[PDB]
Formats: structure tokens, sequence, C-alpha cells
């Protein structure tokens, strides 16, 4: 069983190129074929292409032909995807995937088109926007609802916790939306006993790793 | 067609343009029939980095089955045929006629064993373009055919008694050529490409790779078992091209009942040789160059300017 | 080009019951058909290949059938971990131009639960920066479908709000939704009442929450 | 007489060129007429020689009239004269493989000895010259010996072997330990 580990998240300006990698370990490399599949936020899966590792031959989806290249380095058991002339609509999670083809070094080859093994994915954001940390605002309050608005950051993702992880019950952190500005925004809300206000302080912890930003905003009545 | 009287023609089977033309026609007969899913050929013409030409195409499964091919005289030439029942392809032929076309040749692609071919009319015959050269193929023509039954389930069967008797007749002819005081030894292939190390052939459209060690493991005229020989085989999808240097990929089989029974009518062998005061000769199964295969049938023909 | 089409887009099934997922091809793909399962945030998982062969580790309650241009994924008894998105994939053609269906979302079917609606005015800190975001929250409802409308001074708003919805809750099977209205400080101080009107199957009459600016 | 020098354990390439840019029949043999490796049509064959598992060609060059004999993991016993028969011609090449090892893989101390020994094929009578990182030079035949190492001798030594005009280079890493006075 091969384990696929992909490289870190990428942020690119439209028109740039990206090259993402995928280290296969655990089994005999040249006996697998490797496929790249991508998924735009909220969209389905899209087959990009596939390489017959043993032969060093790759085939690509027609809508991609001419600006995509899939390669494999056998000395390092690594598969590479290069996507050129990047467009904003190329923003997606890019998955490395593979399947065992038989005893290929002995000329056996099933040419399997299905995908048994998958990498953890690589987010590639393509945008004219520049990296920046979010502005965090309070959403002040039987049950009471309160939260933090996490607004105007780039790129994804951001992580949100309450009370340094001490409060988790009734927490809803919404998936971000892309604003017309090109910047992301989300809200994290939580419901608590309305009688808890005044004797329990609630603080939202917001972490945006891309901009090395870390914010903790106290949310209060009045 | 018409026998020639008093005409004595000089033949040289190792320099015969019929072999080349047929080799080309059989090559083109393979392209329009058995298409690979992927085809790879080198291209290092430029004085720097190498390049591989890659072709990808639809590769329909085809239950290949060679129809006999005739070589007919091209415009401006005529085919002379030697009628000697045992002709070695070289020297003068006293009994010669002229013919329209050759007899029907089966364009079988195989190594080690010649299948569905012609038998020697009289005794076993062995041929070579240079017996002194240990690197030249030795072509064997049997006078009695030996069945080989192969299945896509992974083996070929050969009757042991028949094969043993055949080997005894090969060994006789060999020491008739290399010395009557010599021990004749058959050994497995010494190495190289799989298509050449195994008995390799195509059957029902598929490429079989059969371990022939059991066929070539005996000593003769030295000192003084199981009903059938079962060779373990393998169908493969990634093949080394015989038409030229390169590789091809085909699709996996779609039939659960691949079967074909052939007649072994000849062999392709190489002799070890090498400076050795040892009074014994080693022979191993060979082939790879299909021109040897065509020569095993065209040795008695010659094309001449009219 | 072989177009794969799955139906329905969303399948709602009560726990422990059978689900049947459909996948069609625009032309025959023989049996070169695979099914994948995907959970939010994770890579897809191979379930079935060759139309009907289970992948290693796939439990027996998953079975695929069909050939040619029509295929089915059957789950005989839905477990908690079975609720996910399911994709089919065709890999019949050569040269290879493999394609996926657009997925069927299989969710947990429960009783109708009306949303609790809350409205947040913009913070002083944000107003201090020059913009005004207003947040309307619909908490813990079922089913997923809901209509949310903004009215400023009883005037229907359009083109200046954005919605976000959570994944189905792993404990009570409900959804939550935020709707955010954004306008500049200048335009925000030009109007009085800010109301979000909410429509949902669990509510008899549309619910309106509001506040008077200041 | 073409002479090629090899290094024990390394790889070597022996060249053979046809007079036409086409793929034709070739075969490599040794002095004893033992078959090493050749082609049959577009396939590689390998003879019953001791080089069998370690010998190869480069088929992507055959169509260009080049038929090399590549030999990996050289052994001293590989030393021999090799003949390339092609289009009725014979390209001959004498190959000599040499080995050169330090007498210990242990880290040495200042003032201790270093002895390098040269492995050589029967018949060859090579000259060896070596140089330490500090410029220390020693020469000899089979065995080169330095009486006392200096700290400055630590690092890569470069040894050159002279045979039939040709030379081959060996690089050998030696460690000489420092200490506190
Ligand atoms: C052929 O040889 C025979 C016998 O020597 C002779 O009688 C004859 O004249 C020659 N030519 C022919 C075909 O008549
Ligand atoms: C020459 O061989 C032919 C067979 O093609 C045979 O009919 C004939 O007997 C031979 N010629 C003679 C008269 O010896
Ligand atoms: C072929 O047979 C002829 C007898 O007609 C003989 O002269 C020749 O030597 C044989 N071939 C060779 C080269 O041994
Ligand atoms: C075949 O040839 C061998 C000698 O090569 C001979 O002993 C045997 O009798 C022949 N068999 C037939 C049927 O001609
Ligand atoms: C036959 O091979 C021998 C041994 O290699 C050699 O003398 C010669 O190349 C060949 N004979 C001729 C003259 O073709
Ligand atoms: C091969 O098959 C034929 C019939 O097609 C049979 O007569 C013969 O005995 C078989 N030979 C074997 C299995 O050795
Ligand atoms: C022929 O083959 C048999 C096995 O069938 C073997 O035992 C025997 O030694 C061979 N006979 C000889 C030496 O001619
Ligand atoms: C064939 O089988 C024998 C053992 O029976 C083995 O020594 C040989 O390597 C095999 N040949 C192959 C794998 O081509
Ligand atoms: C070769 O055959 C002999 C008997 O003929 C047998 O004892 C030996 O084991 C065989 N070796 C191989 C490689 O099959
Ligand atoms: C030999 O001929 C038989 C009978 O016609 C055929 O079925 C078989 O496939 C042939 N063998 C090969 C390798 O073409
Ligand atoms: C093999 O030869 C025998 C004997 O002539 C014949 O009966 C049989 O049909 C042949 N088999 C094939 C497949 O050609
Ligand atoms: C002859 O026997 C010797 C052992 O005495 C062996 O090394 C050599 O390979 C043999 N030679 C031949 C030509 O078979």
């Amino acid at each position: 069983e091969v384990q696929l580990v992909e490289s870190g998240a990428e942020v690119k300006k439209p028109g740039s190129s990206v090259k993402v990698s995928c280290k296969a370990s655990g089994d005999t490399f040249i006996r697998y074929s490797f496929t790249w599949v991508r998924q735009a936020p909220g969209q389905g899966l899209e087959w990009m292409g596939r390489i017959i590792t043993i032969l060093d031959v790759a085939h690509y989806a027609p809508h991609l032909q001419g600006r995509v290249t899939i390669t494999a380095d056998k000395s390092t058991s690594t598969v590479y995807l290069e996507l050129r002339n990047l467009r904003s609509d190329d923003t997606a999670v890019y998955f490395c995937a593979g399947v065992y083809e038989g005893e290929a070094d002995e000329g056996e080859y099933d040419n399997n088109g299905f995908l048994k093994h998958w990498g953890q994915g690589t987010l590639v954001t393509v945008s004219s926007a520049s990296t920046k940390g979010p502005s965090v605002f309070p959403l002040a309050p039987g049950t009471a609802a309160l939260g933090c608005l996490v607004k105007d950051y780039f790129p994804e993702p951001v992580t949100v916790s309450w009370n340094s992880g001490a409060l988790t019950s009734g927490v809803h952190t919404f998936p971000a939306v892309l604003q017309s500005s090109g910047l992301y925004s989300l809200s994290s809300v939580v419901t608590v006993p309305s009688s808890s206000l005044g004797t329990q302080t609630y603080i939202c912890n917001v972490n945006h790793k891309p901009s090395n930003t870390k914010v903790d905003k106290k949310v209060e009545p009045k | 067609e018409v026998v020639l009287v008093n005409v004595t023609e000089n033949f040289n089977w190792c320099k015969n343009d019929m072999v080349e033309q047929m080799h080309e026609d059989i090559i083109s007969l393979w392209d329009q029939s058995l298409k690979p899913c992927v085809k790879l050929t080198p291209l290092c013409v430029g004085a720097g980095s190498c390049n591989t030409s890659v072709i990808t195409q639809a590769c329909p499964k085809v239950s290949f089955e060679p129809i006999p091919i005739h070589y007919c005289a091209p415009a401006g030439f005529a085919i002379l045929k030697c009628n000697n029942k045992t002709f070695n392809g070289t020297g003068p032929c006293t009994n010669v006629s002229t013919v329209q076309c050759t007899h029907g040749i089966r364009p079988v692609v195989s190594s080690q064993l010649l299948l569905n071919g012609s038998l020697a009319e009289e005794e076993v015959v062995i041929r070579s373009c240079n017996f002194t050269d240990n690197a030249k193929t030795i072509i064997v023509q049997l006078n009695t055919s030996v069945e080989i039954n192969c299945t896509g389930a992974g083996h070929c069967n050969i009757a042991r008694a028949k094969w043993n008797n055949t080997l005894k007749q090969i060994a006789s002819k060999l020491r008739e050529q290399f010395g009557n005081n010599k021990t004749i030894i058959f050994k497995q292939s010494s190495g190289g490409d799989p298509e050449i190390v195994t008995h390799w052939f195509n059957c029902g459209g598929e490429f079989f790779y059969c371990n022939s060690t059991q066929l070539f493991n005996s000593t003769w005229f030295n000192s003084t078992g199981s009903d059938t020989i079962t060779l373990p085989c393998r169908i493969k999808q990634i093949i080394n091209m015989w038409q030229k240097v390169g590789k091809m990929m085909y699709a996996p089989p779609i039939s659960g009942q691949i079967r074909c029974s052939s007649n072994i009518t000849g062999l392709l062998l190489t002799r070890d040789g090498g400076n050795s005061n040892n009074e014994s000769e080693i022979f191993r199964p060979g082939g790879g160059d299909m021109r040897d295969n065509w020569r095993s049938e065209l040795y008695k023909y010659k094309v001449v300017k009219i | 080009d072989i177009v794969m089409t799955q139906s329905p887009a969303t399948l709602s099934v009560s726990p422990g019951e059978r689900a049947t997922l459909s996948c069609r091809a625009s032309e025959s793909v023989s049996s070169d058909l695979a099914w994948y399962q995907q959970k939010p945030g994770q890579a897809p998982r191979l379930l079935i290949y060759g139309a009907s062969t289970r992948a290693t580790g796939v439990p027996a309650r998953f079975s695929g059938s069909g050939s040619g241009a029509e295929f089915t994924l059957t789950i005989s008894s839905l477990q908690s971990e079975d609720f996910a998105v399911y994709y089919c994939q065709q890999y019949n053609n050569w040269p290879p131009r493999y394609t996926f269906g657009q997925g069927t979302r299989l969710e947990i079917k429960r009783t109708v639960a009306a949303p609790s609606v809350f409205i947040f005015p913009p913070s002083d800190e944000q107003l201090k920066s020059g913009t005004a975001s207003v947040v309307c929250l619909l908490n813990n409802f079922y089913p997923r479908e809901a209509k949310v409308q903004w009215k400023v001074d009883n005037a229907l708003q359009s083109g200046n709000s954005q919605e976000s919805v959570t994944e189905q809750d792993s404990k009570d099977s409900t959804y939550s939704l935020s709707s955010t209205l954004t306008l500049s400080k200048a335009d925000y101080e030009k109007h009085k009442v800010y109301a979000c009107e909410v429509t949902h199957q669990g509510l008899s009459s549309p619910v309106t929450k509001s506040f008077n600016r200041g | 007489k073409k002479v090629v020098l090899g290094k024990k354990g390394d790889t070597v390439e022996l060249t053979c060129t046809a007079s036409q840019k086409k793929s034709i029949q070739f075969h490599w043999k040794n002095s004893n007429q033992i078959k090493i490796l050749g082609n049959q049509g577009s396939f590689l064959t390998k003879g019953p020689s001791k080089l069998n598992d370690r010998a190869d060609s480069r088929r992507s060059l055959w169509d260009q009239g080049n038929f090399p004999l590549i030999i990996k993991n050289l052994k001293i016993e590989d030393s021999d004269t090799y003949i390339c028969e092609v289009e009725d011609q014979k390209e001959e090449v004498q190959l000599l493989v040499f080995g050169l090892t330090a007498n210990s893989d242990t880290h040495l101390l200042q003032g201790q000895s270093l002895t390098l020994t040269l492995e050589s094929p029967p018949g060859s009578s090579p000259s060896v010259q070596c140089r330490s990182p500090r410029g220390k030079n020693i020469q000899g035949g089979k065995t080169l010996s330095v009486s006392q190492l200096e700290l400055q001798d630590s690092g890569t030594w470069t040894c050159t072997v002279l045979q039939n005009q040709k030379k081959v280079e060996f690089k050998i890493d030696i460690v000489v330990l420092a200490f506190q006075k």
C-alpha cells in the first residue's frame, strides 16, 4: 500500500505557473500509475491527467492540453504536476492519486483508470489579491447567541476557536465567502445560557497562518 | 511452372533481397492489424539530449490469425527456385525451375521455435551463414513436426518422448557439422531481452512469453521422465518491438479462452564456441531477427533480372 | 466526450434505511465505472470499481451494479459514517479522457426543525473603520432549504448580501446559516430599520428580526 | 591499440561505431572468443560470459550506428581485450581495471601510517602517484606508504595511476583526528 504525501499550499498571481509534488512511499513506485484530480471550492472532481510511470508517458484532459505537465522522478519516488498560465478559476484543491497496475517491471500492465490511493490534497489559490490578516469584530449578544466576524483576509484558510479551545459546545464556524473585493470573510458563532453573561467571559481565537496573524477578541454585552 | 534443363544457377541465401522485401511487408501487415495503445521509439538525431517519439491511439482487440503470404515477382524480375530436396542455399543448383510466386509462407512472429512452417523433405537440416561464427544464428529444419499446445491460462504443453527424439536428431546433425567426437549439450538462453530469453510468440492477438529451460537441458553422446513437458508462460502487455528499436503497450486480454496449437517445424539456435580444448559444444535457443525466420522458408528462392 | 450524470443531486435518507444512487453515461462505458465517497475536508475514497467490485476495506452493505450507460450504488443500511458526497467515474475511453459525475449528496433525513433567528448590528469598532456589516443567523434547522431577505426601511434589498451554510451537524442533523449584509458607513446611516425576513418549512409565518439603527 | 582504464566498482563505456547511420548487426566478444553481448534484429542478447549480469548497451543509439558495451560494477578480472565485430570490421579495445584502497576505514591519529594498495590485473605494471590535501606526495608501484600522518592530511587524497600512457584518477577520503594539547 503506497502512501501519498503532497507539498504545501500555494498562492499565485493569475498568469503565474505552479508546480506541486507528491512523494509516494511504501511500495514499488514504477508499478503504479499516478493521476491528478482537482476540485474547485464547492465544485465536483475534475480529472486532469495521468502518467504511466514505468514508460514515462502522460495523457491529459483536452481542456487542459497545452498548459499542464505531469512528470515523475523515479530516484525519489516523486510525482509532479505543473500548471502554466494560471487563471483565477484554477483555484482549487489539487489531489495526487494512484493505483497498482501489476508487475510492470515484467511487462504486466492492467492500465487501471480508477484511483485507490489519494494524497491529502494541496490548495492552490490563484488571485490578484495580496496576503493579509483578517479584521476581527465582535458579534455582541433562555439561550444567547454571540460570535466574531472574521473579515477581509487572504488567502484561505483561517482557524477559529473559543476560549483557547475550552468552549466547543454549540459552536458554528461558517465556511468563508469570497467578497467582491477579492477578500474572504466568515463568522463564528456560539450559543450559551443567557444567564452566563456577566460571570463568563467569551474570547474568540483567530489564527491566520499565511500572514502569521493571531488575534483574540473579547466579545461582551453593552 | 517450368523446369530448366542444363541450367545451373548460383544461389546465396544469406544475400537475398526477397528476405528484405518480405520483412517489410510483414512489418506493414502488422501495423494495420495489431495496433498498440502506446508506442515508443527513440530519436537521438540531435547532438545533445535524447528524445522519445510517443504515439497514443485506439487499440482494438483483434484475434490475430496469419493467412499464408506469397512473395511474387516484382516488375522486371523473375523467381528462380532450387528443386534439390536437400539444398543448403549456397553454391550451384543443378535442378532449377522458374516460378510465378513462392509457396505460401506463414508470417509467424516468434523466437526460439519456428511454428507452422515447412519441414525438410528428407532428414533434419541445419543451416547457418557462417558456422565458424558463434554469433550467427543456426537454423534447424525438422523432418517431423512436434506439437506445442499453449493456453492463455499460463502454459504450453509438449510431448516429452517426441521432443527427446527430435533432440537426438538435432544432436546427430550438429556433430555431423562440428565433429563426431564431440559431446552435444543443450542449455537455456544465456540472457538478453525477454522476447529472446523465452520462447516468445503471439497467439490469439496476445504476446506469450514461455520459459523454455525444460526444452534445452540435455547432454548427448557423453556417457551412455514425465509424459509431457509443461512450460510455464506469461502473457504480457509491454513488449519490445521486433520491427525496430522501441516499445509498445497493448491492452489486457478480454478472452478467458485463449488457445492455439502449433507445430514446431524448426528451431533457431546459437552455439557458445570460444577457445576451449574441451571436446563438447553448447547450443542455446536464439532468434529475435525475423529475417532468420523468413530465410528458413526462402532459402531455395532467388530473384533475378530478366 | 463522455458526460456522466448522477441523480438525484441530493438524497435524504432516514438512518438505517437503504439508499440508491444513480449514475448515467452519455454513451456506453462498458464496466469501466468507479464510485467514490468524499467527506468535507477529506480526499475522496474508492468504494467500487469495475462497476461492481468492492475496494479493500469497503464494508458489504455497499454494492454497485449495472453496465453500458446506467449504473447504481446501493447502500443496504445507512450508518452514521455513510452520509457524504458520492461521485461516479468513467474510465472506458482511449486515449484516456476520464470524467466524473457531478456528485450526489446523501444527507440525514430527520423531522422538521424551525430555525432560531438572531440579528447582530455592526460593532462600534467596524463602524470606526468605515463599513457596516449586519449579520442574520438561522440556527439549528431542518431541512436545509431556507429563504432569507433583507429589508432596509421596508425596502427589499438585492445584490448586497452573502449567505454561508454549515455542514449537517453530526449530533442533531440540523443546519445553520449566516446571511451578511454589507454597506458603507455613509449608506448605513442613511436608513432607520434593518430587518431580515426568514422563510422555512418549520415556520407558519415568515419570521422577521430587526433593530433600529442606534 | 585502443586502451581504456577502468576503476573497480565503477562503470565504463566501450565504443563501437558503424560507417553508416543505420542499425545493423553487431556483437562484442573477448580475447577468448567468448560472447559478451550483441543484437538480434532490434533485441539485445547476452552471452555466457562472467560479465553477463553487469553488461549492457544503449539501444537508443543503435539507429545512429553506435553499439556501446557498458559494464557496471567493474571487477579486476574484467580486465581483458574486447572486440566489436560490426559490418565485417573489428574494433579492438584493451581494458584495464584498477582498485585502490586505504588499509583502514578507521579514523587515523596524527603520527600514524597510511598504506594505500593498488589492485591490478595480471601483466599490468602501473605507476601510482598520490597527493594529500596538504601537498604530501608519495609514489610507488603496488603499495604506497606514508610513515606519519599530519593533521593537515585530513580530507580527500587524489591518486593517479599511469598505465600505457593513459591515467585514471582515484579520490580517497582519509580522516586524521585533532586533539587538545
Ligand atoms: C543438355 O545436356 C544434354 C546431356 O549432355 C545434351 O544432350 C543436350 O544437348 C543439352 N541441351 C539440351 C537441353 O538439349
Ligand atoms: C528436379 O526436381 C523436380 C521437382 O521440382 C523433379 O520433378 C525432377 O525429378 C528433378 N529433375 C530431374 C529430371 O532430375
Ligand atoms: C552446400 O552444398 C554444396 C554441394 O553442392 C557444397 O559445395 C557447399 O560447400 C555447401 N555449403 C557449404 C558452404 O558448406
Ligand atoms: C528424419 O531425419 C532423421 C535424420 O535427420 C532420420 O533418421 C529420420 O528417419 C527422418 N524421419 C523421416 C520421417 O523422414
Ligand atoms: C566466419 O566467422 C569466422 C569466425 O569469426 C571469421 O573467420 C569470419 O568473420 C567469417 N567468415 C567469413 C569470411 O565470412
Ligand atoms: C496438442 O493438441 C492436439 C490436438 O489439437 C493433440 O492431438 C495433441 O496430443 C496435443 N499435444 C500435447 C498436449 O502434447
Ligand atoms: C529420451 O528421452 C527419455 C525421456 O522420455 C530419456 O529418459 C532418455 O534418456 C532419452 N533417450 C535417449 C538417451 O536417446
Ligand atoms: C525458467 O525456469 C527455470 C527453473 O525451472 C529458471 O532457472 C529460469 O530462470 C526460468 N527462466 C526465466 C525466468 O526466463
Ligand atoms: C536439467 O535437466 C536435468 C535432467 O535432464 C535435471 O536433473 C536438472 O534439474 C534440470 N535443471 C534445470 C535448470 O531445469
Ligand atoms: C499455427 O497453426 C494453427 C492451426 O492453423 C493456428 O491455430 C495457430 O494459431 C498457429 N500458430 C501461430 C503461432 O500462429
Ligand atoms: C501438426 O502436424 C500434424 C501432422 O501432420 C497435423 O495432423 C496437425 O494438424 C498439425 N497441427 C497444426 C496445428 O498445424
Ligand atoms: C569444457 O569443460 C571445461 C571444464 O573442464 C569448462 O570450463 C568449459 O566451459 C567447457 N567448454 C565447452 C566448449 O563446453
